């Protein structure tokens, strides 16, 4: 097409839906991890990751408030991962990189698996 | 603003 | 911070927020235009108009599934103007930049006011 | 992947 591109747009939408998320605007979904909850967006989460995509395309879960994972997911890395939906950071450690690695995997965010095979590789 |  | 950002996640996460809107899936909203119907996420338009944000934070709007336009916008314009919220994309053309600038004003889209504005000063 |  002939289309003009606004190159901040992308990034100033993100930044808006992280604002929406930190006043708990229109968030449709609490996300259980062990004892910790989580307020979010199913858009962005499926936007993010394939785990919650399958989950929220699926005809009966796609209405469901609440999502509990796996007992084995630990809710930092959940929250560092998060965060990085709905920002691009990633809160990266050396103590929280398995976690973070463990949780991306499960959530299926191939692009944080592989900076975190990265990382760990030149350890 | 950019032509993409 | 210490994070480190992947940067092209904002762009990844808006083009599969347009993927779920081309096949419907969680859109929450209707927004009427004269006769026509865009079917849209609340949390998308909010993050892109001053309008919607302004609209959808309200106690009573927030709760509505179906919102009429003022009837002197055209849905053309509307049209152009959705596309460019989920795709950063906007189909300026000599035909529509007066429909796309007035519907922008409408909607409180600042940087695509400025955009028809400087294009309209150079002709 | 950057140094923000
Ligand atoms: C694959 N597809 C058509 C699509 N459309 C819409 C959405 Cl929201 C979506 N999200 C999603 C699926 C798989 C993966 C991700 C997001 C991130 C990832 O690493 N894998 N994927
Ligand atoms: C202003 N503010 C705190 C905020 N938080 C969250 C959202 Cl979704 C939001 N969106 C919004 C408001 C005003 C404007 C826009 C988006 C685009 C614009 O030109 N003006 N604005
Ligand atoms: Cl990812
Ligand atoms: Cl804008």
């Amino acid at each position: 097409d002939s289309c003009i591109q606004f190159t901040r747009h992308a990034s100033d939408v993100l930044l808006n839906l992280n604002r929406l998320r930190s006043r708990d605007i229109l968030t449709d979904v609490v996300i259980v991890v062990s004892r910790e909850q989580f307020r979010a967006h199913k858009t962005v989460l499926m936007a993010c990751s394939g785990l919650f995509y399958s989950i929220f395309t699926d005809q009966l879960k796609c209405n469901l408030s609440v999502i509990n994972l796996d007992p084995e997911i630990n809710p930092e890395g959940f929250c560092i991962l998060l965060d990085f939906m709905y920002t691009s950071r990633l809160n990266l450690r050396e103590g929280n990189i398995m976690a973070v690695m463990a949780t991306a995997m499960y959530l299926q965010m191939e692009h944080v698996v592989d900076t975190c095979r990265k990382f760990i590789k030149a350890s | 603003w950019v032509i993409p």
